[PDB]
């Protein structure tokens, strides 16, 4: 037989030629029954072909072929929190996937596959089906019944052999305490193999410390309790014997630093041997011969274990590198913001021998950067010389925009509105812009913030703040408290360490007002000013041109741009007046930021956050009552509204306040609350002493998608403000806020929440005890 | 709500409630957390009308056979050790030989308490947890732990005559493959999916025989372990593979006569040359001694999570870990008898001794039957 | 989007909607096109459309894996001087694009990290078809391209000046010259090195490079 | 000026006074890269003069630096070992 | 939706690489003489027929 023409009935992926050559018997070629069969076959061979029938009309071949190609979809169903690509994705190790090849043979190799996945996904009671669902002309669906009846768990290990300790002591170190005995309390387990991985060589850890160099662990049973859940394991081990460290005996290439690494090596002879230790010591030679220069040191110890006496001898092999490895370094991932700002974040230089934590602490300055998502490098060897490594710096920059709102119900009410926005230094531009406003009624605002933070180049913080307060606090008029403040701020930093960095500035506050709020606090600083404006009413204007000098300087060891998690930060800035001032005083500050991990994997550390401040007037004047220090609501005594601790001001024995609200705006007025009404809300101390005492904590049942920058944060808050300057006449029937012996106090969780737009964070917090004027919210809501 | 939180499983409790031959209890004196949720081979046995009768928690009993009142009571519960605390938690059932109740325990010993007061005549440790209940002949006590060794311990006194690894599982699974002594020689199944006989005497290998699957490579059962231990009456071995898969094979070679490597076989019995047998549908099923020739089976009992097969009352009876026994007729699968005296799940087999039924369930401990 | 209708009726729609421009249709044509039916006869152009529907969705990689896609797909084409292109063209477009030009922001002294693979593949284009339509320009990019990657690393090699790594600035400036020693930065980063080497009291080596000043500035 | 308090620079690829008798005039490039390594400065203008020069920035007023210079010939045998402080 | 999507053909919009950058060369003095372009710095320089700009057609 010799083909005249080859039948093609449905290939799909295979063309009609590609079909044609898979045949042995091309058209032309002659027919063989055998070669028919052969044709069969070598068409199975295109991977592609479901059945393939090779007949022929004689000779002219007819090849009936049924098509495996493209899978068009793959459904699941059942697919439940063991995600379906991953239910894909074992599929896809059974060599299956969409626009594919389907041999329907492979479906229960997609099932038991999936299956024995489901052993191995911490359950046992789990099955799965795989559907053939076709789709045009060959194409198929893979529909995915998948039958997860119940899961595994881990229920006792049952650790046999143990003649050392005792196998609950073990899982207490490995992460138990007690529960209920009228003291501790503990949690819930489930089963994973791993957690048996981990917790064997946590066994061998707690005997590699303890001794037992002959501690070994001889072989294991989990016991297949008939139920598909049930995970006890019957472990066997054996801890030989206690061991001691006996001595050490380093040797090999120790590069000079003999002494130094017997130094790190320093042990007792006869003390209860401590592989852990020993491990830490060769790793302790290793930064030795790093900070060396030597980035490549082998450190080989071996304890020769002596049995004999229940010893081991540290022999201990090291060899270093050589000493210029960092010849030249690289930065990547700096598409956004250039090199010079990567690369002057840095203590390890090129053309330098290699210093080990010069990579790592000019990237714990990348980490205390913040322009950053991770901090990350490549300290790839460039191979040629032992003086031969590049560090490529390939880190991944920052998430921009942040946003702040508040809300007065405009285009429903009169139009107001609290806008604010934060760019986070758009684009990578060495620009951070954060800028805020609000227009109502009672203020039109106006504010600008922008710098670029190495304008110059040692590092300008070309930093100049702007502000147009149009605000009147309206009630239908000029009648309570205009103050029309505008002007400007430009500070600027400079390092002075690298850890260390100055701050000076200088503002122009020019204030305009009318109608003042008649009341002592207030007055009694404008008597301070030389003025003796009106007790009894608001009829009583005020500018200021006030011409003010700024100044600080910060520390910074503490780890990450946003989220660290160990270290400390003070940030001292203060003001005082100038000539040319209207008002002379002074306004000091300072803020600080110390993390004291308390949990070593550093999901608990203390995080103290307290607030100092102090001001009064340069001789001759005050500080102001606006100037004045404050606490309450968003601020580190939070769970409270916004200006509760300080003092508390007298309104005099008011008429209208050039217009008085019948009845409403209470200022002592015509219109009721007359004759001498106090002021309720916390008008300001002239000093401060308030605290926060937060708390890392993880989130351990959020998806961890975010959790990287989101931090649930307990505290307890508690503080005062309290008026140096505050009288205690005026204030006699009043309350007197002379002394910080106002100690409010507050409790409660923040919930920081890293979204696109930046951290929200978010508090409830009751008070427990508070002073004079304090109003409570628990709800606490902040950005 | 509060329901609708949670996710499940299926099996088909209690078809047929019967009582043709109603049953009744012998009596019920429940010895206290017994069988439990390990994987246990602890299991009751009535011997001497002295109910020689254990739970996991320390307390072994000698109830007696009319309303189990303690002859004695002791306690396994040792008051030291690697957990600071020892009961008895049993990897062995109830052997009773002489002036000792030999059980294999999880603390790795094997005791053999003594029948007039339940102190321990002598206990000598095994290699961990037993597969295997104390098996206890030639001077020996067999024992096929869960590393797979058959061990040799001495019956009267304590002492290790042969330690022998034979058929440790390929995980270290575990199941029964305890080691039955048959023509002098001692016949181990194995969770590997194996069998062999092997000379009892020095632990010396007969023959060894992979029948079918076992868990690794092969994923297999974990909702009922398979007895591998295998059932010899005469030179053709009775056997399971782990994977539940029947093999009839020769004592001396390993030959096989017939096998179903089609069982999904949970207890089976040789029952004359019907060998009845408990499926993993919990269904009974009397294969014959020369093939798996289905004399009769049984629909009654479906989905039960049953016990092994046993006669009673001229019934076959089986209890099931729904804790419901049932009374099969010996023929074609139907009950005369169904009886709940569980106030568990009867894990362990209905010991149909001393004319009576035995049981001890997990918490269901020792009630025994008449009908 | 993706329509199950025969290819050449997905054909039909998708060389309409890429001239009619819907690149969030195009594409969904084009890639039912080749993955659902993988035996069009324009599937090299629809894949020579889907390096361009990506791109005209803006899909740099995907242009990219569709290239890629078009390099395993047609490694036999006379429009490889078109991927070669739009290798590049991506690899400008993957390099630096950000929005910050109108301000008087820089993105040269920012990585020249696909700025790199663009002159790498607008060389591919200039070595792979030294002849094509795609050549001229990719000539055009190239010389430019290497004044783009000048200035990246003359800002690293004036940072050691700055840094006061007199030895970086040398193995900077003359890592210049062994990387482009045709640029206005390199004549320009040879004071530095002439600054490095005097600072280093390698005054003769720095005026060695005065003399380099002397002829490589012109 | 008069700053007190200010960060330090440091920059190696020295030579230690071991590593000067290490090497010696006439011994090859290889010979001294065998005890040394490569410098991280040489002179591909001109010869293999191989820089191992030490700067360091220790404060205000004075500067820290060795300056040695490897002047291998083009046969990269060694014909000068230039030590050159600081100044 | 305000999400929308629409390009069509050109080279990419720095038409400042249809002009391909004035390199102000350095020619080494003798015995001076300083490495070369290595790297990707290779350019063959064919303007030699073909296209930019628009004119270069992307399909």
């Amino acid at each position: 037989f010799v083909v005249k023409d080859i039948h093609f009935e449905g290939l799909q992926r295979v063309a009609v030629g590609a079909a044609l050559l898979s045949m042995p018997v091309r058209t032309g070629d002659t027919v063989n029954d055998e070669d028919i069969s052969n044709t069969i076959r070598a068409l199975f061979a295109t991977g592609n072909f479901e059945d393939v029938r090779v007949l022929r009309d004689g000779d002219t071949l007819l090849v009936q072929v049924k098509e495996r190609p493209t899978i068009a979809s793959i459904t699941f169903s059942g697919n439940k929190s063991v995600k379906d690509d991953m239910l894909k994705q074992n599929l896809e190790a059974s060599g299956v996937r969409v626009g594919e090849s389907l041999d329907r043979t492979t479906i229960a190799d997609i099932e038991k596959g999936l299956e024995d996945f489901y052993y191995s996904v911490g359950k046992y009671s789990a099955s799965v089906k795989a559907v053939v669902t076709p789709l045009p002309r060959n194409r198929v669906d893979l529909k995915l019944v998948f039958q997860e009846g119940v899961s595994a768990e881990i229920q006792q290990i049952n650790i046999v052999g143990n003649h050392a300790f005792t196998t609950d002591e073990l899982i207490s170190h490995f992460q138990l305490r007690d529960e209920v005995p009228w003291w501790n309390v503990v949690g819930d387990r489930k089963y994973q193999k791993q957690k048996l991985a981990g917790d064997l060589e946590t066994l061998r850890s707690y005997y590699l410390d303890r001794g037992y160099a002959r501690f070994n662990i001889d072989s294991t049973q989990v016991s297949l309790t008939p139920d598909k859940k049930g995970i006890y394991v019957t472990v066997n081990i054996t801890e030989g014997d206690q061991y001691k460290l006996s001595g050490v005996e380093v040797s090999g290439n120790l590069a000079g630093h003999s002494a130094e690494i017997e130094q790190l090596t320093k042990i007792e002879p006869g003390e209860l041997y401590n592989g852990t230790k020993v491990t830490k010591m060769e790793d302790d030679i290793k930064k030795l011969l790093g900070r060396y220069g030597y980035a490549y040191p082998r450190v080989q110890s071996m304890p020769e274990i002596n049995d004999a006496d229940k010893t081991v001898k540290l022999r201990v092999n090291v060899d270093a590198g050589n000493r210029f490895y960092v010849r030249k370094i690289r930065f990547e991932g700096n598409d956004t913001s250039k090199d010079a700002v990567l690369r002057r974040e840095m203590r390890q230089m090129e053309g330098a021998w290699l210093g080990s934590d010069l990579v790592d602490q000019g990237k714990e300055r990348l980490n205390r950067l913040g322009f950053f998502e991770t901090v990350d490098t490549d300290t790839q060897r460039v191979p040629g010389s032992p003086d031969q490594v590049d560090v490529v710096y390939k880190v991944k920059e920052r998430n921009t925009g942040s946003f702040n709102f508040g809300i007065g119900y405009g285009t429903e009410s009169g139009v107001s509105f609290q806008a604010g926005v934060q760019q986070d230094n758009w684009l990578g531009t060495g620009y951070a812009v954060g800028i805020n406003g609000t227009k109502n009624d009672y203020q039109t605002y106006a504010e600008l913030s922008v710098t670029n933070p190495y304008f110059t180049v040692d590092g300008v913080s070309l930093g100049g703040r702007l502000f147009y307060n149009d605000f009147q606090a309206d009630d239908a008029d000029l009648s309570d408290y205009t103050n029309k403040s505008y002007g400007t701020d430009v500070t600027l930093g400079f390092p002075i360490n690298e850890y260390n960095s100055l701050r000076a500035g200088l503002g122009y506050v020019h204030n305009s007002l009318s109608n003042m709020q008649p009341q002592v606090a207030m007055w009694r600083y404008l008597y301070s000013m030389g003025e003796h404006p009106s007790t009894s009413d608001q009829d009583n204007s005020f500018k200021t041109d006030d011409f003010t000098f700024n100044y600080g300087w910060t520390y910074n060891k503490l780890d990450r741009g946003y989220f660290p998690t160990d270290g400390s930060r003070v940030n001292l800035t203060g003001k005082v007046t100038i000539p040319g001032s209207d008002n002379e005083y002074y306004k000091v500050t300072l803020d600080t930021a110390t993390y004291v991990p308390i949990d070593d994997d550093h999901k608990w550390v203390v995080l103290g956050r307290t607030r100092w401040g102090y001001g009064d007037g340069l001789g001759g004047k005050e500080m102001p009552f606006y100037e004045n220090f404050y606490a309450g609501g968003s601020s580190t005594v939070r769970g409270f509204q916004s200006n509760t601790i300080g003092p508390k001001a007298v309104y005099f024995p008011h008429q209208a306040s050039n217009y008085d609200p019948d009845y409403d705006y209470e200022c002592a007025t015509q219109d009721g609350a007359k004759d001498l009404c106090k002021s309720d809300d916390a008008v300001g101390g002239n000093a401060m002493a308030v605290a926060s005492l937060e708390f890392i904590t993880p989130t351990p049942f959020i998806s961890d998608k975010y959790a990287n920058s989101v931090r649930t944060s307990f505290f307890w808050d508690m503080g005062t403000v309290w008026d140096t300057n505050w009288d205690s006449s005026q204030y006699s029937g009043y309350p007197d806020y002379s002394d910080p012996s106002n100690i409010r106090m507050s409790a409660g969780i923040a919930l920081q929440w890293m979204s696109p737009l930046g951290p929200l964070v978010f508090s409830y917090a009751q008070p427990f005890k508070k002073y004079d004027g304090d109003k409570a919210e628990q709800f606490q809501f902040n950005i | 709500l509060f329901n609708s939180e949670e996710d499940v499983v299926k099996m088909s409790p209690l078809p047929t409630v019967e009582n043709q031959f109603t049953p009744t209890t012998a009596w019920s004196t429940s010895v206290g957390s017994g069988i439990g949720n390990f994987y246990s081979n602890l299991h009751p046995a009535l011997a001497d009308n002295v109910v020689y009768a254990a739970d996991r928690a320390g307390l072994v009993k000698a109830l007696n056979a009319d309303d189990g009142k303690e002859i004695w009571s002791v306690s396994l519960a040792e008051k030291d050790g690697w957990f600071s605390k020892e009961p008895a938690l049993l990897s062995g059932g109830v052997t009773v030989s002489g002036g000792h109740v030999y059980i294999g325990s999880e603390k790795a010993q094997v005791y053999a308490l003594n029948t007039s007061d339940g102190t321990v005549a002598w206990q000598t440790k095994v290699a961990g947890e037993a597969l295997s209940r104390p098996v206890v002949s030639d001077g020996l006590v067999l024992i096929h732990t869960s590393n797979g060794q058959l061990q040799a311990l001495n019956e009267a006194d304590g002492a290790v005559k042969w330690t022998v690894n034979l058929d440790m599982p390929s995980l270290s699974l575990r199941g029964e493959s305890a080691p039955t002594t048959a023509f002098g020689a001692a016949v181990v199944g194995g969770d590997n999916g194996r069998v062999s006989a092997v000379l009892m005497e020095q632990g010396q290998m007969i023959w060894q025989q992979r029948i079918s699957q076992a868990t690794g490579s092969t994923e297999i059962d974990r909702l009922s372990d398979v007895d591998t231990t295998p059932v010899v009456v005469n030179g053709v071995v009775f056997a399971l593979a782990y994977n539940g898969n029947l093999t009839a094979l020769d004592l001396r070679s390993g030959q096989i006569m017939w096998k179903r490597e089609l069982g999904s076989v949970n207890d089976f019995i040789v029952d004359g040359n019907r060998i009845y047998l408990v499926d993993q549908n919990d269904r009974v099923m009397a294969l014959t001694i020369d093939g798996g020739v289905t004399l009769w089976t049984q629909s009654d009992l479906l989905h039960r999570l049953l016990t092994s097969p046993v006669l009673y009352n001229g019934n076959l009876v089986v209890g099931d870990s729904e804790g419901y026994l049932h009374w099969i007729n010996v023929e074609d699968g139907r009950f005369v008898a169904q009886q709940k005296v569980d106030s568990s799940g009867f894990q362990t087999e209905p010991v149909a001794a001393d004319g009576k039924l035995l049981i001890q369930a997990k918490d269901g401990t020792v009630y025994s039957i008449t009908r | 989007e993706v329509p199950d209708n025969p290819p050449n009726e997905i054909y039909a729609t998708a060389q309409q909607k890429l001239q009619d421009g819907n690149w969030r249709q195009a594409i969904t044509q084009l890639e039912a096109l080749d993955n659902r039916y993988p035996f069009g006869p324009y599937s090299q152009q629809v894949q020579l459309d889907l390096i361009y529907a990506y791109y005209k969705n803006a899909d740099l990689p995907l242009a990219q894996a569709a290239i890629d896609r078009f390099i395993r797909l047609n490694p036999t084409h006379p429009n490889i001087d078109y991927v070669m292109y739009m290798r590049g063209l991506t690899n400008m477009a993957l390099d630096d694009s950000a929005l910050q030009g109108f301000f008087g922001v820089d993105r040269s002294d920012r990585d020249p990290q696909h700025a790199r693979a663009a002159f790498s593949d607008f060389s591919k284009l200039v070595r792979g078809y030294p002849n094509s339509q795609y050549t001229t320009d990719a000539t055009k990019r190239l010389v430019f391209l290497k004044d783009r990657l000048a200035k990246y690393e003359y800002s690293v090699a004036e940072y050691y000046t700055e840094r006061g790594a007199w030895v970086a600035v040398v193995n900077r400036v003359e890592g210049m010259l062994r990387d482009y020693p045709d640029t206005q930065a390199t004549r320009d980063a040879l004071p530095l090195m002439e600054n490095a080497y005097r600072q280093m009291q390698m005054n003769a080596q720095a005026e060695k490079v005065a003399k380099i000043i002397a002829a490589n500035s012109s | 000026e008069r700053v007190v308090y200010r960060p330090d620079i440091n920059q190696g690829n020295y030579l230690t006074a071991n590593d000067v008798s290490k090497i010696r005039v006439g011994m090859t490039q290889q010979q001294v890269a065998y005890a040394l390594g490569t410098p991280l400065m040489s002179d591909p203008f001109g010869t293999n003069t191989w820089f191992y020069v030490f700067r360091q920035q220790p404060g205000h007023e004075g500067v820290t630096q060795q300056t040695l210079t490897l002047t291998f010939n083009s046969s990269g045998v060694l014909t000068n070992i230039d030590n050159k402080p600081a100044l | 939706c305000s999400s929308d999507s629409r390009y069509k053909r050109q080279v990419s919009g720095d038409e400042a690489y249809l002009e391909a950058a004035p390199l102000a060369e350095l020619h080494a003095p003798a015995g001076m003489i300083l490495p070369v372009t290595s790297g990707d710095y290779a350019i063959p320089v064919t303007n030699g027929s073909g296209a930019v700009g628009k004119a270069l057609d992307i399909r």
